[PDB]
């Protein structure tokens, strides 16, 4: 899982 | 601030919310962009990425942003200009992120990205409009974006930040 941050 | 700042901010509150209670898993499924062809009709992912973030740490930083720099849009250019940047970042930011990564991504910093480019451009060529953003933030805001290549949603960024600068720039020759 990425976080747009 | 203005209506679409506040739905917004109460949007991603009560999503993650949810989260809480079912889980992150459990909300990525239903929310996050199509992971399987089968579900491309289901047409509220492509915007719902957007809603979901993974800490306090996450939202508050995303919110933050999200408040000072969609208030700043809204209320100088109108509800309808916050609409259009919101639904078209969201749209192109999470289109590039799957390519780049996979559909496992979400939060509201590749909007914000764009709301830092459209701000920041349009202060620049339009000063008449009336908004702008701080030189030292543009650059940090280029610099963020150097840690996550080296577990930032990096597409989300840089394509947010594109759609950005089109749109102040296409909005400010007119």
């Amino acid at each position: 899982v990425r976080m747009a941050a | 601030a203005g209506p679409v700042t506040w739905v917004m901010m109460i949007a991603c509150v009560v999503v993650f919310i949810a989260m809480q209670i079912l889980g992150d898993q459990e909300v990525m499924l239903w929310l996050a962009w199509p992971f399987d062809p089968t579900l491309k009709f289901e047409f509220w992912r492509y915007f719902t990425h957007a809603l979901m973030h993974f800490s306090l740490m996450h939202i508050l930083f995303n919110l933050l942003w999200w408040w000072y720099l969609g208030g700043a849009v809204e209320k100088r250019l109108g509800s309808g200009k916050l609409i259009v940047i919101t639904l078209i970042s969201a749209l192109l930011s999470g289109y590039v992120q799957q390519k780049f990564s996979g559909p496992w991504f979400g939060g509201l910093s590749g909007v914000v990205f764009a709301l830092m480019g459209y701000v920041w451009l349009r202060g620049e060529r339009d000063p008449q409009s009336g908004i702008y953003l701080q030189r030292g933030l543009i650059i940090f805001a280029l610099i963020w974006i150097v840690a996550g290549w080296f577990s930032m949603a990096n597409g989300a960024h840089i394509a947010g930040l594109a759609v950005g600068l089109a749109m102040a720039f296409v909005d400010s020759l007119n």
